[PDB]
């Protein structure tokens, strides 16, 4: 009971140490990226210890380190709920972030602010672990907003780029709408259960939770970039590739899914919330796969892939399978970390060149990166007994064999087939065909700082799903008695998607121009959602602001009403009263009028 | 059409001055004027593990045992899984096993 | 970038710009090099077959129709070079493009870190100080009393002289400062 | 442990004895033994040194107790002296009731975390205690406003008792 | 309280008797010592209130305002001692005397136990800020700004004086504790409605309420840096403190009389946040942000919930600190480039990295980043407003979204982006102004660490 808490708080202390070293004025004498990478790997080992403990005895922990404040009947205390979810996500996030730190040390070379980059990544990791391990909703909010702000900074890393600043701002905007949902849920729970503590939420499981669950759904939509609040993630690909990987591929974007997993005991008793989560997740995974079908930037392709997988997790939460959603969080974190790392190595080898139309022959010119990219693509599509088998195929079996919406099921299967399709698109246009890059070959992937984190993520993407799923305590009883076409559905549609995409790519190889179609235009232009919404809503909002509020109210009508009208009235009155002619004849006639009026007033008053 | 002689001569002179400026951007070999390795396993990981890990582990363990366990509901854990046939360490009793399992088909 | 745009684009310049943009979008559609070379030779054949037009009113009409066809058949996501505007690496190092006048505000310790560079900087400053009066006189002489004025600038026309307004061109930050 | 099980109840732990079927060594047992020998021994040594230093310099402090001043019900209106004394006593009791509610809520949270999967059945008495003390707190302190006072609490209690008496007529 | 009032009084002979080469140093050091002395009011180990004398008392609400005033005096001196270097010695000492008199009168106003003395010190604080704005302001419009400020406040405060004299005639003493104990319930007639409006409209003017907020943006724009700091960090909070003090004797008709002002506050915070979105002046943007935050404070005080009162106190302290910090950063840029245009200076992150860090931290405080006391106050105000009516969450959410939008827009357009390389007159940084930013940010961190100090009367 002491070693467990000591390990958790030692994770947090080891994460906080490079921040103090950064502000302690000895960075100029040490190797700060290497020191931080060693800090992350030691944090990962010290987090492996409670992973083993929970795999042994399934101890479920709640740790109240520090008492912050007491406000009448609400006792705000810094508490950590060390769950299955907290422990496993902490270990996976630390392993991924170790790979990310080493890859950042390789990739952000010849960068004057590499120490600031590493410090920002460390701050994001600290806030992400706060968000993951938080026991109360206020501390959950602290981690949530810290993660959002560090995302803003890391997207706007190259702050001289206007598009980067715009992407960071719109990520802040969509996340703030999610924050509005989060605040609605938090306020409802404070008013009706007198705490933000998860234990009193568990005691709130037995009544109508429609308003807080709707607020949590809005928060999850904003954070996980579901439909309606999606485009900030592919916009957020504007940051550097390690930022893209760690933030928007493995750790930050699964926070809304983690929030709904956290509040799944409330969610199981509300059928409307489950149905709308299922519909929303199916819609966003179909839409994002369709958008990913015709993209050209490789980072955009894998970002829309990330959004499609988040939609799949939202579908899994729409069914009463939160643990499958968390397992898919872990497996997808491994896949997207290694995929983004391989894509970043491709980009750095091709000199900051990012779209697939000027790539090719990668299988022969970059064999290690091509091998790991193929491994990641196969494990994302769900090749058998890789890390994607133990989450994605169970999700497909559950959605086939449980009572759900028919159209959501159909578009989920179509989205899985299209996931295979865009993975084949990546494989074809990058690793296959003839070279299309500029002639000067500057490919050099022989750095151990590049090879070793990709190797660790490859070992993860091969064996981690197997190890995790065989160490998971049995929960959420899967069904296994199904017909053959409901059992091999995911494998069949993945193979069909690969074959269809291969045939389409060979048709593109065929020497003939075809007329463009509205389906391909809709897919390439992201469903017209960014253009239409990001042009009509900022225009209406800012035009309403300037043309109504500032001008019409403050600079025109409030001034016309109170101060200028008062000054005008008193100026008119003082002119009317000081318009005297200076004639004592008129003055004495006025005095006579005054005398008569006084006599009349006395005579009527009596 | 191509360059005018005006713009061509201006670009030539500006580019020559740019060459001179970029050449002057170089650094002299004295620039800038600034005013126990063993092996990685035996030394480099050793002092780091004993400094940044072991001493913080000491402080964290001290705080956990003598300032958190001394408080009532600070560290609360769920009850352990008790299966039939287990012996309770604290109480000393053995709970009875289950029934006869009539199905032995698989 | 290094040349100022004129008052208007002539017809030949508009046609050449259309040709280059059409080839770029054709390569964005074709992707593969052999397919691109085939269809680019076809596009060149179209431009060659409409090249010898003498009416020039029909030539402007053909340019308008070709532009309409291009806007109908353009790629929604054309290929952009990374350093080109709209690209991924465009304006990436503007955060590092520090202007040269912060060395004026540098502390004497930081100047003492780099003696030779600051000596050469002082030489450049003295050259700028003399050349400014020389070039202001030259620009006053070169300005037309009235008429048409463009953004082109004269060169140095005498020995021992520098082109006018050369400072912000010569001492601009590098494209890869680090 | 400065706390007592009378006000922070805790069921006795029932841990099962280890029954290792496998022949593999337990890395958890190895790491706990190493962790004890490396960390727990020096920490308990320095804590024993600190405790013996405190025993060398031992001091005591007491818990202040207030006598019961007369209640506001026997205070004449406009007599600000006894009204002030009763108002201060009421604010003191209000703060004590806030901390009582904090104690009950902390006890309920501890019950929920201890039971885990069986909290819907094994925390029945904790939830009943929480519900009863919440109902009493709402009857005595709810809807008073930001300027809550003994006079407002007395007026609310009088209104509630009048409603109860009128309901008891029929 | 006299042990704080007397040496603050003795600061004036120190100012007028110090050498011209030692005046700033001596007054800054002894005002820091004054603040350290004022920290002894936090020694509250009992539920009672520290009634020091028959005319001075301390409160869990009055104490943070007094400490904030005593802390803001040396920060005002440090902020204002740069634009007075090309200034006459007697004028510099007069400016320091104006700041010291403001601090003295504000401390006495917050520590007052009698509402007529509160009103006298209210107007006494009205005088020297008008003098500062009119005399040491920069543009032509400082005279119109001073007139607007002075007469908005005066037309507000005259019916307050009439109402205070009426309540004194009805009750007998106009002492705060006596009123709090022998409060009588009003019978809700038209005379009592007018009495309510008379005793609330002065504080609503100085808060400022929406529609009558027009004095604030021009006053803050035309004021010097110390005047903007003292205005946005103390005087609006003085209006809120007056509302909290006077609202205890207005039961029960505040329950229905609060309705127009809550609507005005919510829709006005939305409108002013929109103005911040479309505003071309940085000090105007900060002023309208202050209007929105004080509208939140107005709504909390009107709904009269203990959560609302605590959130109001926390937002008062937090907004005072962060608004003074934002004004000081904007004044640093104004002393650099001699302009207040929002879009003129853009790439300042490149040249001023540590100042950009201060800008980022100030804006994160402004948009209520957790776990700061800004978010504490805003969150508890939101909780109380949702308890009052569940549909207020829409207005709260819109306000939060636009708040984050204008804060991050300010950061991007002032720090991020390409550098305006024509601004050759960018001096690196002053240790004085970096110290000023640090002395603003650190108390925010400490109050975030211990938020029990600024909870206020209710908890
Ligand atoms: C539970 C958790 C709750 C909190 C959760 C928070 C979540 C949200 C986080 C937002 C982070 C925002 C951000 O990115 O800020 C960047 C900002 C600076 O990053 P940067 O962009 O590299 O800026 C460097 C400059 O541009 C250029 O400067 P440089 O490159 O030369 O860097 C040198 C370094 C040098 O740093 C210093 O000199 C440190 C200054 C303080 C020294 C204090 C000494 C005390 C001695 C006592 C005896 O300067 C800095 O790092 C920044 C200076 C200002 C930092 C002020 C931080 C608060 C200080 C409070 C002091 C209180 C004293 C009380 C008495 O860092 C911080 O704000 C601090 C780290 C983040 C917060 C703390 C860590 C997380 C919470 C832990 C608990
Ligand atoms: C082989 C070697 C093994 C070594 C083992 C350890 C031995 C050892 O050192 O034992 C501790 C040894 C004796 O321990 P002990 O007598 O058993 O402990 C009794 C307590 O210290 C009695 O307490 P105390 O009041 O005497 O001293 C503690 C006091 C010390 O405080 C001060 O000294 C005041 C500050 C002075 C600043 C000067 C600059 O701290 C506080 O009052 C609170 C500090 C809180 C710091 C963290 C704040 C977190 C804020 C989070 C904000 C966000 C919340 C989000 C919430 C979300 C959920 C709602 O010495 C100390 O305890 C002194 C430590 C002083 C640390 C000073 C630096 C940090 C401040
Ligand atoms: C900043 C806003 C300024 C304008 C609004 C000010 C408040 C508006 C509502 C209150 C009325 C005006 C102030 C009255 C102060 C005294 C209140 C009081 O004691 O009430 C109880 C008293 C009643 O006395 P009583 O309470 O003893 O009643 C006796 C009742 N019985 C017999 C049953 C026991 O109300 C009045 O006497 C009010 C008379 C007001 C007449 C003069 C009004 C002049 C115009 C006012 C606004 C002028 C400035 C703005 C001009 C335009 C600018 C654009
Ligand atoms: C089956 C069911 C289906 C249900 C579907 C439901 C759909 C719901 C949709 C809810 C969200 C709608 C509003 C989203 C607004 C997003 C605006 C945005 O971020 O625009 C970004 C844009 C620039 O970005 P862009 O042009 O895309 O890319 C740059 C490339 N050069 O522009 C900018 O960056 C401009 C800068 C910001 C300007 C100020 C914006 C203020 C907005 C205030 C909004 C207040 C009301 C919010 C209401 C939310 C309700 C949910
Ligand atoms: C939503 C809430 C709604 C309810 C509340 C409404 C009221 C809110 C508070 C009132 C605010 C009023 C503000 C008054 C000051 C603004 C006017 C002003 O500044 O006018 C300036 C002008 C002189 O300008 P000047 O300087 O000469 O020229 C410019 C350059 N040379 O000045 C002039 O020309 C004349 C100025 C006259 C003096 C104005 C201030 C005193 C007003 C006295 C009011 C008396 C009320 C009773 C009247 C009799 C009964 C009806
Ligand atoms: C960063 C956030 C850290 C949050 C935890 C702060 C721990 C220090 C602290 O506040 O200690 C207070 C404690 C005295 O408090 P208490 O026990 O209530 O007093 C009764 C007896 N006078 O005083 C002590 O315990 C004094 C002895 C402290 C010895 C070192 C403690 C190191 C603690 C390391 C883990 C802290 C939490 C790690 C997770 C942070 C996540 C952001
Ligand atoms: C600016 C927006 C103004 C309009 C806001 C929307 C309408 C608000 C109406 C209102 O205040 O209703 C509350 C109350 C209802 O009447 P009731 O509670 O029965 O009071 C008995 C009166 N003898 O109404 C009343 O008691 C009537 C008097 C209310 C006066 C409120 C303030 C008016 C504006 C002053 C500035």
């Amino acid at each position: 009971m002491n070693i467990f808490t000591t390990s958790i708080l030692l994770i947090f202390i080891l994460l906080l140490s490079p921040i103090l070293i950064s502000m302690s004025n000895l960075i100029k004498h040490i190797n700060f990226p290497l020191y931080t990478t060693t800090s992350i790997k030691f944090s990962f080992i010290i987090s492996l210890l409670p992973l083993l403990m929970f795999f042994h005895n399934n101890m479920e922990y709640m740790i109240t380190t520090w008492h912050w404040v007491t406000m009448n009947s609400m006792e705000l205390k810094m508490s950590f709920k060390t769950d299955f979810f907290s422990i496993l996500f902490t270990s996976v996030a630390l392993f991924v972030t170790w790979s990310i730190m080493q890859f950042s040390s390789w990739y952000m070379h010849s960068d004057p602010n590499i120490n600031r980059f590493i410090k920002y990544l460390t701050l994001f990791l600290i806030t992400m672990l706060i968000l993951t391990s938080a026991n109360n909703m206020f501390q959950l909010f602290i981690g949530w907003e810290g993660v959002g702000i560090m995302s803003f900074l890391l997207i706007g890393w190259w702050y001289g780029r206007t598009d980067a600043n715009t992407a960071a701002l719109q990520a802040i905007l969509y996340n703030r709408i999610g924050d509005i949902g989060f605040i609605l849920a938090m306020v409802w729970f404070s008013l009706n259960m007198n705490s933000w503590e998860l234990q009193q939420i568990m005691f709130s499981n037995n009544n109508d939770n429609l308003i807080p669950l709707m607020g949590l759904l809005i928060a999850a939509t904003g954070k996980s970039a579901q439909f309606g609040l999606h485009p900030w993630l592919p916009s957020a690909m504007e940051g550097p590739t390690p930022v893209s990987a760690l933030l928007h591929s493995s750790t930050m974007v699964v926070a809304g899914i983690f929030l709904l997993v956290r509040f799944h005991p409330l969610t199981t008793n509300n059928n409307f919330i489950l149905t709308t989560m299922l519909c929303l997740g199916a819609l966003t995974t179909l839409f994002t796969a369709i958008c990913a079908l015709t993209q050209n930037d490789i980072k955009k392709i894998i970002a829309f892939s990330t959004s499609s997988q988040l939609g799949l997790m939202m579908v899994t939460l729409g069914m009463n399978q939160p643990h499958l959603a968390f397992l898919h969080i872990c497996t997808h974190a491994f896949f997207k970390a290694m995929l983004f790392m391989c894509s970043g190595s491709i980009i750095h080898s091709l000199a900051d060149e990012q779209d697939i139309r000027k790539m090719g022959n990668i299988t022969k010119i970059m064999p290690f990166t091509s091998s790991c990219l193929v491994i990641g693509s196969l494990a994302l599509t769900g090749m058998p007994f890789l890390t994607g088998f133990y989450s994605k195929d169970l999700i497909i079996e559950a959605i086939n064999t449980c009572n759900t919406n028919a159209w959501a099921l159909l578009i989920t299967l179509i989205a899985t087939s299209m996931t295979a399709m865009y993975s084949m698109r990546i494989i074809y246009f990058v690793t296959m065909t003839k070279p299309r890059f500029p002639p000067l070959i500057s490919i050099n992937e022989n750095d151990p700082d590049l090879m070793n984190p990709i190797k660790r993520l490859a070992f993860g993407s091969i064996f981690a799903g197997f190890v995790i799923s065989y160490n998971i305590p049995p929960t959420s009883i899967p069904v296994l008695t199904m017909p053959w076409f409901l059992k091999t559905t995911a494998l069949i549609i993945s193979v069909l998607g690969f074959l269809i995409a291969l045939e389409l790519n060979n048709l593109t190889m065929k020497l003939s121009m075809n007329k463009a179609n509205p389906y391909s235009s809709f897919s390439t232009l992201l469903g017209f959602f960014p253009s239409i919404i990001h042009r009509i809503t900022p225009m209406k909002s800012l035009n309403l602001s300037l043309k109504t509020s500032l001008t019409l109210l403050d600079l025109i009508w409030l001034e016309k009403t109170i101060p200028k009208s008062t000054s005008t009235l008193h100026t008119n009155m003082t002119t009317l009263t000081t318009n005297q002619k200076g004639l004592i004849k008129l003055y004495f006639m006025s005095f006579l009028i005054n005398i008569i009026l006084i006599i009349i007033l006395y005579s009527i008053n009596l | 059409s191509g360059y005018t002689p005006d713009e061509k001569l201006r670009l030539q002179q500006l580019r020559e001055l740019r060459r001179r400026w970029l050449k002057d951007q170089e650094l002299s070999p004295r620039e800038p004027v600034l005013p126990k390795n063993m092996v990685f396993k035996a030394y480099r990981s050793s002092l780091f593990a004993v400094s940044h890990v072991l001493i913080p582990m000491w402080f964290v363990h001290y705080y956990v045992k003598y300032h958190m366990a001394t408080k009532p509901y600070t560290i609360v854990s769920s009850k352990p899984r008790i299966f039939p046939g287990d012996t309770i360490l604290e109480t000393g009793e053995v709970i009875p096993p289950m029934r006869d399992f009539p199905d032995q088909h698989h | 970038a290094f040349c100022a745009p004129p008052a208007y684009l002539t017809h030949q310049q508009k046609v050449l710009r259309l040709y280059k943009r059409a080839l770029r979008h054709l390569e964005s559609w074709c992707i593969h090099r052999d397919k691109y070379r085939y269809f680019a030779c076809l596009m060149r054949a179209r431009f060659e077959e409409h090249k010898n037009e003498k009416d020039m009113m029909r030539a402007t009409q053909l340019l308008r129709e070709a532009e309409e066809e291009f806007w109908q058949n353009q790629h929604p996501q054309p290929y952009i070079f990374p350093d080109s505007p709209g690209g991924t690496s465009f304006e990436r190092y503007e955060c590092y493009k520090v202007p040269e006048w912060c060395l004026d505000y540098w502390h004497p310790s930081e100047k003492a870190m780099y003696p030779d560079y600051f000596s050469k900087r002082e030489q450049w400053k003295k050259l700028r100080m003399e050349s400014w009066d020389r070039e202001v006189k030259q620009l006053q002489e070169e300005t037309s009393p009235d008429g048409i004025m463009t953004e082109a600038l004269p060169p140095a026309r005498r020995e021992g002289d520098l082109p006018p307004l050369w400072w912000h061109i010569v001492t601009r930050p590098r494209e890869r400062p680090t | 442990d400065s706390w007592d099980k009378d006000v922070y109840p805790e069921p006795p732990s029932r841990t099962p004895a280890p029954s290792p079927q496998t022949s593999l060594p337990n890395p958890i047992t190895y790491l706990t033994k190493a962790y004890d020998l490396v960390v727990d021994w020096p920490v308990t040594l320095v804590r024993e040194f600190i405790e013996r230093q405190h025993a060398k310099n031992r001091t005591y402090y007491y818990h202040r107790q207030y006598r019961r001043v007369p209640d506001i019900t026997e205070c004449k209106e406009g007599d600000v002296l006894c009204i002030y004394e009763a108002e201060m006593q009421w604010r003191r009791d209000f703060k004590v009731d806030q901390e009582i509610m904090n104690i009950i809520q902390e006890r309920l949270k501890a019950c929920q975390q201890r039971e885990g999967e069986n909290y819907q059945q094994n925390c029945a008495k904790e939830l009943e205690q929480f519900t009863k003390v919440t109902k009493a707190y709402q009857d005595r302190y709810l809807d008073l406003g930001a300027y809550y006072s003994a006079r407002k609490c007395l007026a609310k209690q009088k209104q509630r008792m009048l409603e109860e008496r009128k309901a008891a007529r029929q | 309280m006299l042990k704080i009032i007397l040496p603050s009084l003795m600061l004036l002979p120190l100012t007028w008797l110090s050498s011209p080469k030692k005046t700033w140093t001596n007054v800054t050091s002894y005002s820091f010592l004054i603040s350290l002395t004022s920290l002894t009011l936090l020694w509250q180990t009992d539920e009672n209130y520290k009634n020091f004398s028959n005319m001075f008392s301390s409160d869990p609400l009055s104490t943070p305002l007094i400490i904030l005033t005593a802390w803001l005096l040396p920060l005002m001196l440090m902020a204002s001692q740069n634009h007075l270097k090309k200034d006459n010695n007697v004028l510099q000492k007069l400016y320091i005397s104006m700041l010291i008199s403001l601090q003295i009168l504000l401390i006495m106003t917050f520590s007052a136990t009698e509402l007529i003395m509160f009103y006298i010190l209210f107007e006494a604080t009205l005088i020297p800020t008008l003098i500062i704005i009119t005399r040491w302001g920069n543009q032509t419009e400082r005279l119109n700004a001073g007139i607007y400020f002075l007469f908005y406040t005066l037309i507000g405060s005259i019916p307050l004086l009439i109402a205070l004299i009426l309540i004194q005639n009805h009750v007998g003493t106009l002492n705060l504790m006596i009123l709090s104990f022998t409060t009588h319930t009003l019978d809700a007639s038209w005379s009592n409605n007018l009495l309510w409006l008379a005793c609330m409209m002065a504080f609503l003017i100085k808060m400022p309420l929406y529609g009558v907020h027009l004095w604030l943006p021009k006053a803050h724009v035309e004021a010097p840096i110390a005047g903007s700091m003292i205005l946005a960090a103390i005087l609006l909070k003085l209006g809120s403190y007056g509302m909290i003090r006077i609202s205890i004797i207005l039961d029960p008709l505040t329950k229905y009389m609060a309705y127009p002002f809550i609507l005005l506050s919510l829709w006005g915070m939305i409108m002013t946040s929109s103005i911040c979105l479309r505003q071309t002046d940085l000090k105007s943007l900060i002023a309208y942000s202050s209007v929105s935050h004080m509208a939140l404070v107005i709504a909390s005080i009107m709904i009269q919930t203990p959560w609302s009162f605590m959130g109001a106190t926390m937002l008062m302290i937090a907004h005072g600190l962060t608004s003074s910090l934002l004004f000081c950063l904007a004044n640093s840029n104004y002393e650099r480039i001699h302009s207040r245009t929002m879009i003129m200076a853009r790439g300042l992150q490149m040249v001023f990295p540590l100042m950009a860090t201060w800008w980022l931290m100030a804006s994160l405080a402004n948009l209520a980043l957790p776990p700061s006391i800004n978010l504490m106050g805003e969150l508890f105000i939101t909780m109380s407003l949702f308890s009052w009516s569940n549909f207020t969450i829409i207005l709260m959410g819109i306000n939060i979204i636009i708040t984050g939008m204008y804060s991050m827009y300010m950061i991007i357009t002032t720090q991020r982006g390409k550098l305006t390389n024509h601004m050759i007159n960018l001096q690196p940084s002053h240790t004085r102004e970096l110290t000023l930013m640090a002395l603003h940010m650190i108390p925010l961190i400490l109050l975030t660490t211990s938020p029990k100090l600024i909870t206020g009367l209710t908890m």
